[PDB]
């Protein structure tokens, strides 16, 4: 969004050293249960093995495709919940315009909390008046005494906590088959040989595996002087 | 009638000037020590350790609020379904009664109304226009007099006698030509 | 805490609280020289001790105007509601905004400090080389305060231009009156600051500016090149407050939005050019004159379109709506009192008018009708109206028309009479005058001590 | 400032600029002013007595005084 | 300048000849200073104090919709007395246009 | 979602530097005028340390803010010239004919025009290396070899000058003039001392300020040279 | 914005209300006197509360 | 926390110490003496009394009193 500063670093990708150090548990961790950094690595392990094995690809639905990359798969319930999240966000450093509020379709007003003020400034044209603000308190059809312009609050609540991009890939996405660490393994000797580490998340993951510092140079590269 | 008798009960008349013993008789100076209140000083207003000595601004019992999923708890509306519709039921305030005390009836009567404007967009556009021009038109009547007048002021004149005045603290000096 | 507090509407109440503890030495040092005034002899000042009274009105003056007034029109309500008006959660800058008032407080006490240590002399508020420059140590301290004043009104007039930057909502007339009179400051004071310097110069470095063969007159032109756009600095954030209450009490939408906006534009551009309307007696050349006369009577139009659109405002309201509430009528008050401090404006402006007009006590209820009646109204008006929205309490003023008809009718007791005693004449600045000035000099006498008395019924 | 308002004359003193003021006194009397610059203590003690006589009355005042 | 919506004459036309100017009373009712019982503490007075918010009131028509309290300026929608931190949810100035796009909509 | 805005809640620098000040008025001794000039820089510096920790709330409006603020500054500072070029011409009608010693509009103006010109040179190729994401360390350090000269000249000019300030309005303002731009050169040292590589680049402040300033004296003294000198 | 200060929180539960060994509630400091005198005048005006609505603001003699 | 909500709340809930109260009445009450003391002390110093008798600088009766 405009309002938003620059892209940072982290925004692309994580340093390896930000990899959790017991793998083991953390690809049998559930997605509930695996906070932002785990959820990160556990995607991104599972997601390049199955990338990495091309001759597995072509024989694998698209369900189960996006689920290995952690992709949700979309649907009505999470699609307005996404969507009325991201049209919040985007009014945090935007302007308020759109089609004139009536009963049939009120003014959508989100909201976090149960209030929010607003503004009405009537119609097009001449229809247009002075602002008339108003506090727009849940539950209540709201009318302006002016123009008539029907508004309405649409609160982003889900059981105790407000929506989040987390919140909804939590309430909807489904755990499939717990990851096997032997596709790790297979995918890690495929693409990592004699010195040549061409899936390098793959090499430090199967370190930690097996221990941490057993695979060459890894005793090395986890050395640190600061 | 009077709508204070309503309400007399539950304004009690005060004991203490300015609501307080004095501080011998009860010291109010101090922190509470009742459960849940160590915020609270004993006649309840906020303790200076919890505002000034140990404010948590400055790092004093930091404490984040947001959980590892990034959410804070939210309280939900009332929701109610019903015909083939989930419906929200909004919160209505107290009745005033309960808040300012007197008995809410014999209301006076003040219909909606919308906003009072003026209209006739051309008589309008002419007042508007007589708003800012009724005063120009008063200042060129001025115009002409102020620049005559000043004229007059700086006008030179065929003066036969000269008085040298100066000002000194605190007298004036006066020079002027003698006959000779 | 109390020192350390950043928010927006803390400070706020801080310029307002200041205001009024300040406004107590100010209304003190009035009461001294009306009380002088009442007769001919000396009545509460030695002849002895005459430069008391000199340094009474200096800063009487002085405190009024940039320690009482402006922080409380231009610092007290500005911070408290203008981030509000703009939807926006706080002011732009949090640690300027507690320097700025803390700074106000320090200048103050410098102030008075200087009164109790340094011998007492004085040169009005205007600080008219030579005579500023061949005065006690009374003269720097108070000039360190003027400077210090400048830094806190400069650094204020940036936080609200930011304002500009962060606005959420619609620009409503109020806020484009403080963003003005903050454009007024960026422009006036660092014109003030250099003629200041100059007079320090003088005053501790032995420089000789304002000795013959330098122009005192210079000084003036600098000085007054500041002191005009101050008068609109401090008259403009009423206006806006006017505009404000008049709308809101009378439900009525605000008549000619842009014509409001666009007159105090225009009010500003002109105010900063007219400056030389204060020197019409010094012998400036003839055109000069002419060009300063003929622009200082233009600034009617603009104001005079404020005027009736706000008299609309409240034409045709609601009869069922209570209009005794103390801030209307002090809403209203303002509009009958500025007009008669303006029209006074409009006929010193004529410079054969102001021959006579200069340096007497016309030019005194001038002033005072648009300041010390329209201005104070104006702030009072506008807290009132904020009462709910500040919380206070423990005063008995929302609806009290005793109040305000004893006001009303006291003040004018002041100050019409020095309309009269200004073809008498009596000159300014002075403490002694002729027996046949006393009648009208005791009526406002009179006036004062009722209207400071006045003030203690509101508790 | 030298000030005397029944000859509508209020010109400022000023060090450094000697001002030009004409006039043209019409009836005799005696004009009384006041100056009107704050000038330091005593600026209300120091008065402008202006006395208007007939040219023959001035002459022969000069010719003695 | 503004002067009112504009209105069609079709859309003055009842549906029934009985219909008039529904009397409802738009005054909020009958207040005074906010009185806090003694026995409340400074938690329990901050609740009182925000049940008292007439800004938080409005006017029910006989059609279910409410009429809210208004204001020219967003100075009369934050809590009375002002609290330290107002507009935390950014308030949302609606404006209106004619313009439209087929996502919105469906077949 | 989080708030727009991080309100900052509290600070205590504006009590110390508000009292600072005071010292200043409330002082017997010239020495504790110069401790306490210290204690204003470090005061001022820590309040420049909220400015840079600011940067952790990612607000786009911050760099637009603050150079919006050094906009209205510059603006102060070419008006508070503009007063001292006003007291210079008032007096104009009372200059050329006394008997001073004006001076020359050989020596000092070239070799000061030429010399101001190089500074801007380095700073332009500072401003050139900030746009390329590049250092060239040798900048900094013909700044101070430039600022070095321009006091070592300065210093004996106002030492070998006939003419003092009580000699004429003409003098003093000829020396206060001049003095007035050698304050605004000698703030410039205090901006520069402290220039180096940030890799956050053109989201700093400090680049854009320093720039902006050093034009700004720079041409100041082109106006003083041609109303003085020339 | 992640971890970033909310933008809306639920007020925490008030804390536990105090009763005297006796059973009574515990007042604390208010300062709405009930002044003593035979006045019991009650003056009543239409306010504005808003654009389209009005309150009906009471004085108390007490 | 509901007691942070409103700025000054002990003061805004009407439970705050009335020694504030009585501290900015003071600071005021000091503030005016800044005006009378000085003119008593400069007037003694000049004079010998702290305050003048109504027209004590002009010629009064014999029986003024
Ligand atoms: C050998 C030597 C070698 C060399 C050595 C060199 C050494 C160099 C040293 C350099 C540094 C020196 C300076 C160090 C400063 C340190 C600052 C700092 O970090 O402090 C943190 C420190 C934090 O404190 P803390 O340790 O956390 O705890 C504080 C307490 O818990 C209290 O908590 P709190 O902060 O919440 O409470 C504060 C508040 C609490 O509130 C109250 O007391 C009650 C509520 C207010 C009552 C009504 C007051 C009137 C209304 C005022 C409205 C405007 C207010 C504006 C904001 C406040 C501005 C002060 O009350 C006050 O303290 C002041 C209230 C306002 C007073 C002024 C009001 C006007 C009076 C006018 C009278 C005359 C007319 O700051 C303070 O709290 C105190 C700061 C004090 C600064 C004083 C400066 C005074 C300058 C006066 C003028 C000077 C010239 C003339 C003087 C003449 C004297 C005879
Ligand atoms: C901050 C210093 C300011 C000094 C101002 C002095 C003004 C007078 C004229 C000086 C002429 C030299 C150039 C000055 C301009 C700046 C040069 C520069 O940018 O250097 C960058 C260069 C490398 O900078 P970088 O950041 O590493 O690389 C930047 C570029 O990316 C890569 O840079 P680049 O490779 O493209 O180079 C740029 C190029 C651009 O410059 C030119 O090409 C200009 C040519 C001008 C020719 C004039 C004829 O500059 C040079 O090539 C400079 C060569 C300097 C070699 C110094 C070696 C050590 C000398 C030690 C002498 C010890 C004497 C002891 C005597 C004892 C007696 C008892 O910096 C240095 O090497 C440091 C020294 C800079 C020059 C200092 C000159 C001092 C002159 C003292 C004379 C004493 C005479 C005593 C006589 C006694 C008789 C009894
Ligand atoms: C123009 C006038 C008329 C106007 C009429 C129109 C008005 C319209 C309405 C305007 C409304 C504006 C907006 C209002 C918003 C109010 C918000 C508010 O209340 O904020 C809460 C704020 C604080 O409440 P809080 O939140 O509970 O604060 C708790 C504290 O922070 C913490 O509590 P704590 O207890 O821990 O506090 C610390 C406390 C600790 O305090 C103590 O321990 C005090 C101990 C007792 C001391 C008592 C004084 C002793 C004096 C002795 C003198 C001896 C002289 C001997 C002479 C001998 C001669 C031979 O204080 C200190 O430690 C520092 C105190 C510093 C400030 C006081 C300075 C006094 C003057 C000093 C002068 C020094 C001169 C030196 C010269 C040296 C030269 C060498 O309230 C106040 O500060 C009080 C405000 C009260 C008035 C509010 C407005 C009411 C409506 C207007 C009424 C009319 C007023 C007229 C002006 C005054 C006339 C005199
Ligand atoms: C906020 C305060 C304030 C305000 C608004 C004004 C406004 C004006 N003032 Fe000012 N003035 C002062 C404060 C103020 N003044 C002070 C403090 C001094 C003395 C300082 C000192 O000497 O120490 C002073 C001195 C002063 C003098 C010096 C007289 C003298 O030194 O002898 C003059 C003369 O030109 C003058 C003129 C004006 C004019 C022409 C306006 C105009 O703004 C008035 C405009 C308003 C109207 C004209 C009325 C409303 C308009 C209409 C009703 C439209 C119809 C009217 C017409 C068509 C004319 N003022
Ligand atoms: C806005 C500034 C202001 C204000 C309010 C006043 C108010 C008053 N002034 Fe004013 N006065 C000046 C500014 C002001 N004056 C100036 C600038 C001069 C010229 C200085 C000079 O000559 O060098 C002057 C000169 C001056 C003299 C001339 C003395 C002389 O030089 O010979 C006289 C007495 O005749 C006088 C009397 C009064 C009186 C009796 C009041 C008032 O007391 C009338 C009664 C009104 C009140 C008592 C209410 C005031 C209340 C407040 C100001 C507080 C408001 C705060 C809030 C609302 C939060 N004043
Ligand atoms: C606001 C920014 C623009 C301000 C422009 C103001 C110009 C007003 C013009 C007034 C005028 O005619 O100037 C005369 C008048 C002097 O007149 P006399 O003393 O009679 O001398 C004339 C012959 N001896 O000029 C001045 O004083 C000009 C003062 C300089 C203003 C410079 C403003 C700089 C702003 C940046
Ligand atoms: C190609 C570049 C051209 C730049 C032109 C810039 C023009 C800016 C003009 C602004 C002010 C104009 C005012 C009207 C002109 C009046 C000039 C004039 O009369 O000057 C003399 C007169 C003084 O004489 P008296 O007071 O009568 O007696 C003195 C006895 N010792 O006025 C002045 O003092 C002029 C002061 C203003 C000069 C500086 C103007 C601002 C400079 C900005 C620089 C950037
Ligand atoms: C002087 C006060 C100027 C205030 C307005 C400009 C402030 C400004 O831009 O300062 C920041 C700016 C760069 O900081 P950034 O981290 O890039 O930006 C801050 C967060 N975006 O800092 C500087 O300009 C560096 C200052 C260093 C020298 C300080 C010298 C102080 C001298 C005081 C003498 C008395
Ligand atoms: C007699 C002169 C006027 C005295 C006066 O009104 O002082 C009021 C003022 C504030 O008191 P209250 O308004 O009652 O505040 C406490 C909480 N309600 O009282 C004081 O400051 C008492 C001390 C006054 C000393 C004056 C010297
Ligand atoms: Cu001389 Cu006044
Ligand atoms: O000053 O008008
Ligand atoms: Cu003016
Ligand atoms: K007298
Ligand atoms: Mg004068
Ligand atoms: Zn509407």
């Amino acid at each position: 969004y405009r309002h938003w500063h620059r892209m940072s670093e982290d925004d692309w990708a994580l340093p390896l050293d930000s990899m959790p150090e017991d793998v083991k548990t953390l690809m049998a961790t559930p997605q509930t249960e695996r906070g932002f950094v785990e959820d990160y690595w556990y995607n991104r392990i599972r997601g390049e093995a199955t990338l990495l094995d091309p001759e597995a690809l072509p024989s694998k639905s698209y369900i189960a495709l996006a689920r290995d990359m952690g992709l949700q798969i979309v649907d009505e319930p999470s699609s307005h919940m996404m969507g009325l999240i991201e049209l919040y966000e985007y009014l945090r450093g935007a302007s308020f315009v759109g089609p004139f509020g009536t009963i049939e379709n009120p003014v959508l007003v989100p909201a976090v909390g149960q209030e929010r003020v607003v503004a009405c400034t009537g119609g097009v044209g001449d229809e247009e008046h002075f602002t008339l603000w108003f506090r727009c308190r849940e539950g209540f059809m709201y009318r302006c005494g002016e123009c008539d312009q029907i508004f309405m609050l649409v609160r982003l609540y889900y059981e105790d906590r407000y929506w989040t991009q987390t919140l909804v890939r939590d309430t909807f996405m489904s755990d499939g088959d717990m990851f096997d660490l032997k596709t790790l393994e297979r995918v890690h000797k495929m693409w990592n040989k004699d010195e040549m580490v061409r899936w390098e998340v793959g090499y430090w993951a199967q370190d930690y595996v097996l221990g941490k510092g057993v695979l060459p140079g890894m005793v090395e590269e986890h050395t640190r002087v600061n | 009638k009077s709508y204070y008798d309503d309400f007399k009960d539950r304004l009690k008349p005060g004991k203490y000037t300015q609501g307080r013993c004095p501080q011998s008789e009860g010291d109010y100076r101090q922190e509470s020590k009742t459960i849940g209140r160590e915020h609270l000083n004993d006649d309840g207003t906020r303790s200076k350790r919890y505002t000034v000595k140990e404010a948590d601004a400055l790092g004093y019992h930091y404490h984040p609020p947001i959980d590892k999923k990034g959410q804070v708890y939210v309280k939900g509306p009332n929701t109610v379904i019903e015909r083939g519709q989930t419906w929200i039921k909004g919160y209505e305030l107290p009745s005033m009664e309960y808040t300012y005390g007197p008995k809410q009836e014999d209301i006076p009567f003040y219909p909606r109304v919308k906003l009072n404007v003026w209209g006739n967009y051309n008589l309008v556009m002419k007042v508007e226009f007589l708003f800012f021009y009724l005063p120009t038109i008063i200042v060129f009547g001025i115009c002409i007099p102020v620049y005559t007048i000043n004229f007059a002021q700086e006008e030179v004149i065929y003066t036969t006698m000269t008085v040298k005045v100066t000002g000194r603290q605190w007298y004036w000096v006066y020079e002027v030509e003698s006959p000779t | 805490f109390y020192i350390l507090v950043n928010n927006n509407k803390r400070i706020g109440i801080y310029y307002i609280k200041l205001s009024i503890i300040i406004g107590i030495l100010g209304i003190v040092l009035s009461y001294i020289i009306r009380v002088e005034l009442y007769n001919s002899g000396n009545r509460i000042i030695k002849y002895d001790n005459v430069n008391y009274y000199n340094m009474v009105i200096t800063l009487h003056g002085l405190l009024m105007i940039f320690y009482i007034i402006m922080p409380g029109l231009y610092g007290g309500i500005p911070l408290y509601i203008l981030p509000i008006l703009s939807v926006i959660t706080d002011i732009v800058l949090p640690r300027i905004n507690n320097i700025s008032i803390i700074i106000v407080l320090i200048s103050y006490i410098v102030v008075i400090n200087s009164i109790v240590i340094e011998y007492n002399i004085g040169t009005g508020w205007t600080l008219y080389p030579p005579l500023s420059i061949i005065g006690t140590v009374i003269v720097n301290m108070i000039l360190y305060g003027l400077i210090i004043i400048g830094i806190s009104s400069i650094i204020s007039a940036i936080n609200f231009m930011n304002i500009l930057i962060v606005i959420d909502g619609i620009i409503y007339v109020y806020i484009w009156s403080i963003i003005i009179t903050s454009v007024l400051l960026i422009i006036s004071l660092p014109i003030l600051n250099g003629i200041l310097l100059m007079i320090l110069s003088d005053i501790y470095f032995n420089s000789i500016y304002f000795i013959l063969n330098g122009d005192v007159v210079l000084y003036q032109h600098l000085f007054w090149y500041f002191g005009h756009p101050e008068v609109y600095i401090l008259i403009l954030p009423a206006f806006g407050i006017i505009s404000i209450i008049l709308s809101v009490l009378n439900n009525k939408i605000i008549f000619g939005m842009k014509s409001m906006i666009l007159a105090i534009i225009m009010i500003s551009i002109l105010g900063s050019i007219v400056w030389a309307h204060h020197i019409y007696t010094v012998g400036l050349e003839l055109d000069t004159k002419i060009y300063f006369n003929n622009l200082t009577l233009i600034i009617s139009i603009p104001t005079g379109n404020k005027i009736y659109n706000w008299i609309i405002l409240y034409i045709g309201s609601y009869n069922i709506l209570y209009n005794g509430y103390q801030s209307l009528i002090f809403s209203i008050m303002f509009i009958i009192i500025f007009i008669i401090g303006g029209i006074t404006g409009i006929i010193i402006s004529i410079d054969i008018i102001d021959i006579g007009l200069h340096d007497t006590y016309y030019i005194v209820s001038h002033f005072h009708y648009i300041l010390s009646i329209g201005a104070v109204i104006s702030l009072l008006a506008g807290i009132l109206l904020l009462k709910d929205i500040i919380g206070y309490y423990n005063v008995i003023i929302k609806i009290n028309k005793y109040f305000g008809l004893l006001l009303f009718i006291n003040i004018n007791i002041i100050f019409t009479p020095q309309f009269i005693i200004g073809f008498n004449v009596m000159p300014r600045r002075i403490l002694e005058y002729s027996d046949n000035i006393i009648v009208w000099n005791l009526i406002s006498s009179i006036g004062s001590i009722s209207t400071i008395l006045i003030l203690l019924s509101i508790f | 400032s030298w000030s005397v308002p029944s000859l509508g004359i209020k010109c400022d003193a000023t060090p450094g600029r000697l001002v030009k003021i004409n006039t043209f006194i019409q009836r005799e009397g005696v004009f009384y002013g006041q100056c009107s610059e704050l000038c330091g203590t005593l600026h209300a003690f120091m008065p402008i007595v202006v006395e208007a006589v007939s040219p023959e009355a001035f002459a022969a005042h000069a010719k003695k005084w | 300048i503004y002067e009112g919506q504009t209105v069609q004459e079709s859309e003055l036309i009842p549906q029934e000849d009985d219909w008039v100017i529904e009397e409802t009373n738009f005054c909020l009712g009958r207040n005074c200073y906010v009185r806090f019982r003694e026995e409340d503490d400074l938690a329990r007075r901050a609740l009182h104090q925000m049940d008292s918010q007439l800004n938080k009131m409005h006017t029910r028509l006989r059609d279910g919709t409410v009429i809210p309290y208004m204001s020219f300026h967003p100075d009369e929608m934050v809590d009375r007395p002002a609290p330290i931190h107002t507009f935390s949810e950014k308030p949302l100035l609606k404006w209106t246009w004619d313009e439209t796009y087929e996502e919105a909509y469906d077949d | 979602f989080e708030l727009n805005i991080n309100i900052i809640n509290y600070n205590y620098l504006g009590i110390i530097i508000t009292v600072i000040i005071s010292i200043y008025i409330y002082n017997n001794s010239n020495i504790i005028s110069v401790y306490n000039s210290n204690l204003l820089l470090i005061n001022i510096n820590i309040w420049m340390k909220y400015n840079i920790l600011d940067m952790l709330n990612l607000n786009v409006l911050d760099y637009k803010i603050l150079l919006w603020i050094v906009v209205i500054i510059i603006s102060n500072e070419i008006l508070l010239f503009v007063s001292f070029y006003w007291i210079y011409y008032h007096n104009y009608i009372n200059y050329y004919h006394v008997n001073i010693l004006i001076l020359n509009s050989y020596n000092i103006v070239y070799n000061n025009i030429i010399l101001l010109t190089l500074l801007s040179t380095i700073v332009n190729i500072k401003f050139y290396n900030y746009i390329l994401s590049y250092y060239k360390y040798i900048l900094s350090y013909l700044i101070y070899y430039n600022n070095y000269m321009f006091n070592n000249k300065i210093i004996l000019e106002y030492k070998n000058n006939s003419n003092y300030t009580n000699d004429s309005v003409y003098m003093t303002s000829y020396f206060y003039i001049i003095l007035l731009h050698y304050i605004h050169i000698y703030d410039s040292i205090i901006l520069i001392v402290v220039y180096n590589y940030v890799n956050y680049k053109n989201i700093n402040n400090y680049y854009i300020n320093i720039n902006i300033y050093y034009h700004l004296i720079e041409v100041l003294y082109i106006v003083i040279s041609i109303l003085l000198y020339l | 914005r992640i971890g970033g200060p909310p933008v809306f929180m639920q007020f925490p539960p008030p804390p536990p209300k105090e009763y005297l060994a006796d059973g009574t509630p515990k007042t604390y400091p208010l300062h709405q006197p009930v002044f003593d005198h035979g006045y019991t005048w009650e003056h009543w005006y239409m306010t504005n509360a808003g654009v389209f609505h009005t309150v009906y603001y009471g004085e108390f003699a007490k | 926390n509901l007691e942070d909500h409103f700025d000054l709340a002990e003061y805004m809930m009407k439970m705050h110490n009335p020694m504030s109260e009585y501290l900015y009445w003071i600071a005021g009450f000091v503030s005016g003496l800044h005006g009378i003391l000085p003119l008593l002390h400069s007037n003694y110093y000049f004079s010998g009394m702290f305050l003048p008798r109504d027209n004590d600088n002009t010629q009064l009766c014999d029986d003024s009193w």
